[PDB]
């Protein structure tokens, strides 16, 4: 979901137990990680809401974005609703729970269909994080000789 | 995203510096136009609906082709669309006005928007000219002097689509 | 900021900022006076806050600056009153900014990642922020001391 | 309000599935109420039966 | 409510409240007592109110009573004028709260299909909550009219 | 969660009806001790590490075959997760403090804690003894008022375990 | 990813042959260091946190630049970053190592590494000081034999950086 | 093969090779010249195992060869013998790999699929594979031909 | 899931003892039986197609009315999750027979199936004749050694469904 | 165990196990015998193994010891030995096991977070873990003392 | 059925049905009087159609009932035909619901598994149900016979 490991001081205690004592499931673990704080500041903040979108199916669907009905549904829910309902739509959705089900942690996949799906998710599934992970105190070319 | 206390934060903290009397006199700039910021912030949200009506119907008076057969905005789905990026332009302003810069407007909504207008068919100069209209109309309910302060913020908007 | 915080929560939502937001960011920008005054005071005092706490931590751990210590050395002994001056620094970008955030992202976020690369004790750094603590609070008024001690806790607590 | 406890059996009816998939069949799960209604839909529409329905807190 | 708001956030994170959360807290319970005097002084005028903001509303837009309209009748104007009761409690409520969260969850989540169930028309509404809204205003001090403007006008914005 | 403003909200509308003067009183009432919950919330705060470790040494020193093997916190994973709760405890506590109510407390830890901890194994009765020495730590720290407001929901805690 | 193993398959395989004896001898070859490159990929697992020391130690003694204010070492955010990338590379490079191949490195590492760290604005480098520097300290630990062969994934690094 | 398998199983958890995976590896490398020679003395008799193979796959199942077969005719038996010899390859690729990944991703991943494209029946695979067994055990040693057996046992279950 | 050496390890760790005398024999009495569990299980996995179709065969001879109309076996649909729950309990029978311990038998089948066949309609009574026909298959399948240790593995399933 | 992970891999994969992990299991039990004696070795002489690492770990770090030391006093040592046996357990637990599970699941998860809360530095740790791993490793033959190291090593990193 | 796909797909978007759902239902029912009739001139057809087909299948594939046939035997020729009745049977009810998800929910999810379980060539299957399909088709009408013919073919592909 964070497409990286993640430090201990970062990790979401709460719903780890919840995980751990069986009371919710691995789909509801997901949840919970993608409606973190940390989820927004790295994944929506950053972003216009289009590219929102496209992380959003990558991290929760293993996936880009099939068709231009996808980007129209969730720019939609993303500009009247938030990211909560659009998390909540990608997680409800009929192609998780056949990919994932209940208890599957999300990967990476390169659908053979629709047309231009598999070369979009090896873009999608092969692009690192681009964007400074902090707004304070940027970085700079430039050097000093000694 | 930034804000204006984050710029300067930003200014003194890549050279390693104290806060300086520019710097001061800097937030003391913010801090007092921050009253007015929150009254003009607090006047759009009470009127976006409003501010969204008037705004495209200057724009569909001006440019009556674009919601006639052939437009782009001709259809109930692509005009409800129009609206939607209308409604994104007034919310990231106000977001703008209130934090006192524009990296998220640049950060939120010019990154890669006129790629996305390129691909979509999106006639761009209708867009700027859908945002000046908003600017006409904000100004008029916010009051002249935060009539500026979202005229910096919209004239952003419109430099960087246009 | 206070601002930045509410303005990012009003966008995960795809709304406006809600009364109680408003007047939140009210309330912060009436306040900014306050706020650049013990900014400025703990400005003019960087260098007696820097003094005196290296010295209270130096007197309380005379190994560190003993043979064999990490903070041994003229040389290194400057990276160590370096240090306290960055965290000063950063929190008097904290009484600015309303919060603990330009902190956290510059100076907590990873912390102990670099500390342990370096070799430097997390309980040294712990108790030199107690004493730049007692030192900056000390030149304060005790309303200004209060809010000062507030950012000095989460950086002592966060480093700890 | 808030949250519900919910057991329901949700069968297979368009393949027969190689893994295990015990615990997607029958599962017990804590569902908060602004979801419900949409899980409770889901689990209907999916040919899946709901066993038990539970009010944990509120 | 402010508080409830600030824990929520700090709960979500799993961590204690900020200094900038408390600090929030603090102008809250600061403003108690004007809250309080804003909150009374409108439940003690609530039915001057109601009727003036009622009979500005019809003059404004007579559609309503009209033979045809939605508060055709007695019947319907006097449920017309209960509906402005509710709202003017619910805004009473958000002013004690320092938030529009009981407003949201009593009179905003889902009045939208209520009042298309009733055929009720929305900018009527807005209409009716403006007029309420400078009725309120009209007998209140300037500050406090402003602390109750925000309010009616977050209901306004959420009906439209 | 509902704070003691939100809970006379919602009584009173319930009712169907305004606000009141003992309504206006209870929420005068929480006003006043607003002060004086912020700042044993930002010293609890400022010191749970500290209080954590005190408790916990307490309460392993007084029932030393906890940690010890065959002990419900005999592994560094159980006394790991020994340690987690107390810190939950804790800030759980500090928040309904905060918010004047004990529901927090309620629909957030206690729910399901009893049937948790008995089909675990957890001892309910030592649970309550770190809560209690927790109680006394915090209670120490904060000062006597703070320490009367706090002991509510520590003994809420420890109650609604048994 | 390929090992040497998998390498002389897929050379024999594309040609649809059973194995020869040049494919024999290159496989007694892979077998005969098997020891060696386990001894060595043990000697980094157990060092890995010493090596980054020294690695990071000589990176930002060579260039104080990176973690000036406004470096791109230049926060403990980034600062920890910089050495959980030198963990990468050391990691990835074992990996190699153990395989007897760069299959793994091209594939998992450098692929787009060039262009992501354009758009971080990291230093390309000085990020190939930091590999080489991490090479020399590793090789001293490892032996000259298991040295010899660990530079030639350290350099791919290097070069695919390049 | 056992390297790969290892390696990827460690990348997969974002760690390095545990002391187990290692001593599986140390094993494998040691073993390395013993299964060399097994690959090298099936590969010196493939004539041979490919001639016999077929001939018992042909006489257990005569509808194979005759007329409305797959096989029948004699292009299509050789087709037939030179998919066995594919089969052996794959074995002795398996063989120097340690495991059975060479024989699972470029003989057994949609197999069904090509051989139902091709009217093949998976049950004629499965004895034709089974007397390769028979044959390429023969020539080995007890211990060579149950490791051996192992890989054409996965052969014969994957194409079943 | 548990193994052998894993209960053991665990026997002595909440004693906080050593190994001695004892677990030395038993772990001895694992590693002695080791390398005829792993050709039981190569033997299994190699003929585990052969197992399902001669164990389906005879419970759907002894007990035709299964797959006729009306039996619970009737449908393609329900006779190919007949045969696939017959899979399931051979394969994990096969690992719990390598792990020397029935754990996974109860975590990863046991948990939840009778209530599932229940719900489902599924007859427990003919599910274990399937299983006992599996065992009697795959009995004179390993050989008389391994028949024993794979029969006890099936007998705790058939006793988990009944 | 070794078991456990090659059973816990194949029924991710919902098959049975491969050539490569029969193969693998088979190469475990195998050397039962060896890791046997190896564990009965280390903790037939445990008690000398304890008292010695201590002694290296102690003169070492004697500020451990020392007046402000975490292990200063009689009761204090007395828990640094019965920490240093405790992991000396797990290594043989971990040896005949196969694999450093136990020793993850015992020691490892939440160890720092332990020690955090006990005020126990790290690196003590860590030098205490390689303190018991050379005496450990002095017992045994270099054949054995190989195997040994590495967990020892792992150990050591984990906690590290 | 037509109705039971047609719902399923309303309800899938929350809807009533379309014009196009509801004509749909409309020509199907419309049409039922002319279903019935050819399901039943497919019911008492039994013996004819069932012995036709299996003559066929058998003359064309000999194998079947040669011996080492799966058909071979007088048990399991009667297997054979019962088999050939169940699809004639799902034939009819495809036909009254007017798709084929009767054929499909009875018999064509996991027929390939059963069928394999029951070592029967899936081949054999797709000649059978031509020949059911000749043998249908022959004894109906032109317009008749094409609808029933495309029943047939569905299911052929369904197990080819
Ligand atoms: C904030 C809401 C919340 C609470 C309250 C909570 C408690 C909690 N503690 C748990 C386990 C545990 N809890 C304890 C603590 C006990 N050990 C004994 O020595 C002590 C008497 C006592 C603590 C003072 C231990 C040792 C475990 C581990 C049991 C195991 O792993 O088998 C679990 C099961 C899942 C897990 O291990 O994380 C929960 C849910 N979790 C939550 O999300
Ligand atoms: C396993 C393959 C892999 C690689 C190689 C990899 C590199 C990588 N480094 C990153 C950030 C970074 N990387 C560095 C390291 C640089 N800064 C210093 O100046 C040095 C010259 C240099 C290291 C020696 C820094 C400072 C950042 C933080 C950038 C930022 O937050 O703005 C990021 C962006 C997301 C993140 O991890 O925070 C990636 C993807 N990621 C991968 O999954
Ligand atoms: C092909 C799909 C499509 C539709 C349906 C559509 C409707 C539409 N009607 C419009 C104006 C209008 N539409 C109406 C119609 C309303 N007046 C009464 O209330 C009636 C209840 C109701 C009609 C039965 C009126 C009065 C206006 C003028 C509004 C104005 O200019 O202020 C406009 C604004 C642009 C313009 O005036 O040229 C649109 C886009 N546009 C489309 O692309
Ligand atoms: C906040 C940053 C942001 C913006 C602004 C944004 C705009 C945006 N506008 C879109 C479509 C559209 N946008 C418009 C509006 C334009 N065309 C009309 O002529 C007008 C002149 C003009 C508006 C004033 C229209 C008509 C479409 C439909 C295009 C189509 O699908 O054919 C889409 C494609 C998804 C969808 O149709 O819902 C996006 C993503 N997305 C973002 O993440
Ligand atoms: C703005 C965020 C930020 C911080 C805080 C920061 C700290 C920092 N301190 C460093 C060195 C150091 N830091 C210290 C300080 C420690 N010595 C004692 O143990 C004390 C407990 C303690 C001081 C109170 C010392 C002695 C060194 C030199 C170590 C050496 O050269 O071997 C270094 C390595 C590079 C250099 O020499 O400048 C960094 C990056 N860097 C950052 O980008
Ligand atoms: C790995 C542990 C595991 C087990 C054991 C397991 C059994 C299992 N069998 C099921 C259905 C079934 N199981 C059977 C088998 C019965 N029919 C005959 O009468 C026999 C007596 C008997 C088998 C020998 C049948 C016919 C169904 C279909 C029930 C239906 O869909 O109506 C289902 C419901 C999901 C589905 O239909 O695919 C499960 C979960 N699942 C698991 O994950
Ligand atoms: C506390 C939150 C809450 C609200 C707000 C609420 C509104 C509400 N208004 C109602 C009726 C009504 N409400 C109105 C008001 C409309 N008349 C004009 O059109 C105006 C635009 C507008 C008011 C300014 C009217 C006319 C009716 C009568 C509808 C009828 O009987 O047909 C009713 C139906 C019950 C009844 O018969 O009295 C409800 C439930 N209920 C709630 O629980
Ligand atoms: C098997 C997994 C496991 C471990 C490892 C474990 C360690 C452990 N060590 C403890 C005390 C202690 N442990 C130490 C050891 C430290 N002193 C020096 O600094 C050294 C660096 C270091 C030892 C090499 C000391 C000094 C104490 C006493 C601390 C106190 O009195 O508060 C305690 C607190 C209760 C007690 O006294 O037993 C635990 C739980 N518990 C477990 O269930
Ligand atoms: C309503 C859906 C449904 C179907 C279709 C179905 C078929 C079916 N046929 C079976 C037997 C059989 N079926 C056949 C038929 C084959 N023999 C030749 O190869 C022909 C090509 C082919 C027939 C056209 C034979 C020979 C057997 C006996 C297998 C044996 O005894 O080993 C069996 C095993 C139990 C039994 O003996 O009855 C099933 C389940 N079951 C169902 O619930």
């Amino acid at each position: 979901v964070f497409e990286r490991d993640v430090p201990d001081y970062q990790r979401l205690s709460y719903p780890e137990s919840r995980l751990k004592n069986g009371e919710i499931s691995m789909r509801e673990f997901i949840r919970q990680l993608a409606e973190s704080d940390l989820y927004r500041k790295q994944f929506y903040e950053p972003y216009p809401n289009t590219k929102v979108i496209e992380l959003l199916t990558k991290h929760f669907l293993g996936r880009a974005p099939q068709d231009q009905a996808e980007i129209q549904r969730y720019n939609r829910i993303l500009a009247g609703k938030g990211l909560k309902v659009a998390i909540e739509e990608v997680l409800n959705s009929d192609e998780y729970t056949q990919l994932f089900g209940e208890d599957v942690v999300p990967f990476k996949r390169y659908p053979t269909l629709p047309t231009g799906t598999y070369l979009a998710s090896v873009a999608t599934n092969d692009e690192m994080i681009q964007q400074s992970g902090s707004s304070y105190s940027p970085s700079y070319a430039g050097y000093s000789y000694p | 995203m930034q804000d204006a206390i984050t710029s300067v934060i930003n200014t003194y903290d890549v050279q390693g510096k104290y806060f300086d009397t520019s710097a001061f006199d800097k937030l003391k700039a913010y801090y007092a136009t921050g009253e007015l910021r929150v009254r003009a912030a607090g006047t759009i949200s009470a009127n976006a609906a409003t501010i969204i009506k008037e705004a495209s119907a200057k724009l569909f008076s001006n440019q009556p082709d674009l919601v006639r057969p052939g437009g782009n905005a001709y259809t109930t789905r692509r005009y409800a669309a129009c609206v939607r990026d209308m409604d994104y332009f007034l919310r990231y302003a106000t977001y703008a006005m209130l934090a006192g810069d524009t990296s998220i407007l640049d950060e939120r909504v010019l990154n890669g928007l006129k790629e996305t207008y390129n691909s979509l068919g999106v006639p761009i100069s209708s867009t700027v000219q859908g945002i000046q209209a908003m600017k006409e109309v904000t100004g008029s309910l916010v009051g002249s002097g935060a009539a500026k302060e979202m005229g910096v913020y919209f004239d952003y908007l419109s430099s960087g689509l246009s | 900021s206070v601002v930045t915080k509410a303005i990012v929560s009003a966008d995960a939502e795809a709304r406006y900022l809600s009364p109680g937001e408003l007047d939140r960011i009210r309330g912060f920008v009436s306040s900014g006076e306050r706020r650049l005054r013990v900014a400025q005071t703990l400005t003019e005092s960087r260098e007696r806050i820097i003094k005196q706490a290296g010295d209270q931590l130096f007197q309380k751990r005379p190994d560190l600056v003993s043979p064999g210590g990490n903070a041994y050395g003229a040389e290194r002994t400057a990276s160590c009153l370096r240090d306290l001056d960055y965290y000063l620094r950063l929190v008097t970008f904290g009484i600015v900014a309303g919060d603990v955030t330009p902190i956290e992202e510059i100076g907590v976020i990873g912390v102990k990642e670099m500390y342990r690369n370096l070799e430097v004790p997390l309980p040294g750094m712990v108790e030199a922020v107690k004493a730049m603590k007692s030192v900056a609070t000390g030149l304060l008024s005790g309303d200004d001391s209060a809010e000062v001690g507030y950012y000095f806790d989460y950086l002592a607590g966060a480093l700890a | 309000t808030r949250l519900f406890k919910v057991t329901a059996l949700i069968p297979s009816y368009k393949k027969v599935r190689g893994g295990r998939e015990l615990q997607n069949t029958y599962f017990t799960k804590l569902v908060e109420y602004d979801r419900w209604f949409a899980e409770q839909q889901r689990i209907q529409k999916q040919g899946g039966k709901i066993l038990s329905v539970k009010m944990v807190a509120g």
